[PDB]
């Protein structure tokens, strides 16, 4: 025998089994009637970030207010798909399903404008693309918002620059609440891989 | 790489195996030689003569025996070959016996070559050189018995007639006709070859006998007499097992 | 150098000898005669294994009497080639040569049956084939026996079963000394092979 | 990896430079004017054992008398580049500029003979080839010794046999100084290449 530490690269595979591809296609076509073969597809998909956001009335609310919230707890694909990379491009969709149990003025409205990322309501103007809705008749939203950027990736890091991508300011002049879903544009998609974070369950408070 | 004078420590092939005549030298790796660049035979030696064998060495003639016979003597060596033998205090008369092959590996430096060997397998050659005035008249025989040291009495060369010891296989030898005889023994031993260390066993027996006793005038002279001169070597010779082991006989 | 334990297989034969076929063959055919080249031949030759068996009148004499003992001597060929191997087929032949040195009846007859090994004249019957000879005039029996097996090999081991085999029984009107020289039939062979035992030789009874 | 200690052999040559014969040549071609390959040639080459060598008048003096002093000091070629080696063959060329600075007799000569070597002028007769000179009209000797040896190479060492090589006798009838270059035929040359010795360098000697 050589003495020697070494790697042979053996690979071993059990159970003398059929092809995984046809039998994962055979099980979904009883049990799923789909199949997810990549990540963007829920960056797609609207999912909520908010339940319930209230704003006041007369007040350009940017919604950094929400996602910086939102990016940290992992509830959404947006935010759950963003603890694996580093980088990101393209635009995003809200979504605005109106809550709103009490009646303040005969016309309620909401108006969305653009915004620099990480600026405030009081450093930026009115003006530019908006979109206007009528809770009353469109309790939907729809808005979108396009890669207005400086940098064709963006960091989910902190940067020395600011107002180098675009985001969105949310106006209404009465008192809303708000059932918030965000998502990506067609275009949307995530930098390049890193490893995981750790997941929170269950807690317990239990009497000592 | 190309470096002069000198061979640096390198590795080889992982299993040499060199065979010199007869060791065998086992190596975990090719050794690291190192031999002269374009070398040359800067001596003479082959040139001068050739290089002889041990073979050739032990076909050397070697002079074994010088007798001198003289006449109107009653001794062995002149008193002739009798016609019966009676008894045994009253055998064939001889002038000289040798045992063989022993006196000839005792003899000319060959017992040296043999030595470190094990099994011989050798014919022996005799000549005997014999020389006498032609006044002088004579008649000699040469004969070899085989075993006759070994073998019984009744079965000897010594203690038989003059017809059975002429019945061997010898040569006659005349003063005046045959003033030299040459004899060729056989490998004379019943196994498969002489052992050289072990058994210092001989075999053959050579004999020289008088049919006629030297005859030359009836006034007495030292020079009505005969001189003898035996010389000996091997022939066909087969030096095969070596050994460390050595006969202190030779 | 490299740190390894190995084997090179290397093999040398000494000595720039000739032939060794060649050279056996001219050495029996000046010292020998013959050239044995398998054990069977030894089977089929006949060795003493008593060679005085002396037996009562009117005594039905089964061999193993003979043979238990015979086979753990290892004196004869049966019995010291079987040492080498565990199992065996074919019959046996058996002779008995005459000794018996005084007269008691007119007419001496020897007779040989069949049985099973290991069974006891009281327990088989003297019928079957037989063969009869008379000492006075053929001294000399020279009885074989077949192999009648429920198996197709033998074991020299002890076995459950019982009777499994054929032997010989010998009888004879009045008490005879016998040779026994014994040997295999032309289909008798050995199993398959093993180690040998020890040998047993000279014994020196020294005063002390 | 494997436990092993071995050679690779592996070369590396710094600085990605161009050919080293060109630019040698082109050098030389610059520098020296020439290109010494061999050291054979500086035993063509004449130079000095002694530049000052005394004699007496009418007296046959052997030139081993300055050679043993002169080919263990290292100061011509033919003693320098004699430490590298063990044999020597071919004759030898000395030369002998006059530098008597007195005058003794009206009619100066000089003469040269053979002699074995290591010999005495009282075990040589004056007696073979010479050359004689006069070192008013001709102050150069220019005399030349041939290989008339017993031997195809003589060593550098000492030996039991004597006088199996020639050598030089060198008669003044006046007593004369000389400088003494010597050189080698178009046949010499030395053996075959050994370890080179120590160097002596510069000597200071300090007070202490």
């Amino acid at each position: 025998i050589n003495l020697s530490n070494k790697t042979d690269e053996n690979t071993i595979s059990f159970f003398d089994s059929g092809d995984p591809e046809r039998m994962n296609n055979e099980a979904l076509m009883r049990g799923c009637g789909e199949q997810i073969v990549n990540l963007r597809p829920l960056l797609r998909t609207f999912r909520t970030i908010n339940d319930n956001w209230s704003l006041a009335a007369n007040t350009k609310t940017p919604i950094t207010d929400l996602t910086n919230t939102a990016d940290a707890e992992g509830r959404d694909y947006m935010s759950y798909l963003s603890f694996l990379y580093r980088f990101y491009r393209g635009g995003r969709r809200y979504k605005f399903f109106n809550t709103t149990p009490l009646k303040q003025s005969q016309t309620c409205y909401v108006r969305s404008f653009l915004i620099p990322r990480n600026y405030t309501a009081d450093e930026i103007n009115t003006d530019g693309p908006s979109h206007i809705t009528y809770p009353v008749i469109n309790p939907v939203h729809e808005v979108e918002v396009p890669f207005y950027s400086q940098y064709r990736k963006i960091p989910i890091a902190s940067t020395s620059d600011k107002g180098y991508d675009s985001s969105l300011m949310y106006y209404t002049n009465v008192g809303t609440q708000q059932i918030v879903a965000r998502a990506g544009n067609d275009d949307f998609t995530f930098g390049w891989m890193i490893g995981t974070p750790q997941l929170q369950g269950i807690t317990k408070e239990v009497a000592n | 790489t190309n470096v002069h004078n000198t061979k640096l420590a390198s590795t080889s092939a992982e299993n040499a195996i060199e065979k010199e005549q007869i060791t065998t030298f086992h190596d975990v790796e090719t050794p690291n030689r190192i031999d002269t660049p374009m070398a040359q035979d800067t001596s003479s030696a082959r040139s001068m003569d050739d290089t002889h064998s041990i073979i050739q060495f032990l076909q050397r003639p070697v002079l074994i025996d010088n007798i001198e016979i003289v006449a109107g003597t009653t001794a062995d060596n002149n008193t002739a070959l009798s016609r019966y033998v009676l008894d045994r205090t009253n055998p064939q008369k001889y002038i000289k016996q040798w045992t063989l092959p022993s006196t000839v590996l005792k003899a000319g430096g060959k017992a040296q070559k043999l030595a470190n060997f094990k099994y011989l397998r050798c014919d022996v050659q005799v000549k005997i050189v014999l020389n006498a005035n032609p006044f002088i008249a004579g008649r000699l025989y040469l004969a070899y018995s085989p075993y006759d040291d070994k073998v019984a009495p009744e079965r000897r060369i010594i203690y038989t007639s003059r017809a059975g010891v002429t019945g061997y296989p010898g040569v006659e030898l005349d003063f005046q006709l045959d003033n030299s005889v040459e004899m060729t023994i056989p490998y004379a031993s019943f196994q498969e070859a002489y052992d050289l260390v072990s058994g210092n066993e001989d075999f053959v027996q050579l004999y020289l006998f008088t049919i006629a006793p030297v005859l030359g005038p009836s006034a007495e002279s030292a020079n009505s007499k005969v001189d003898l001169s035996v010389y000996m070597w091997l022939d066909n010779i087969s030096l095969v097992i070596p050994t460390y082991r050595l006969n202190p006989n030779l």
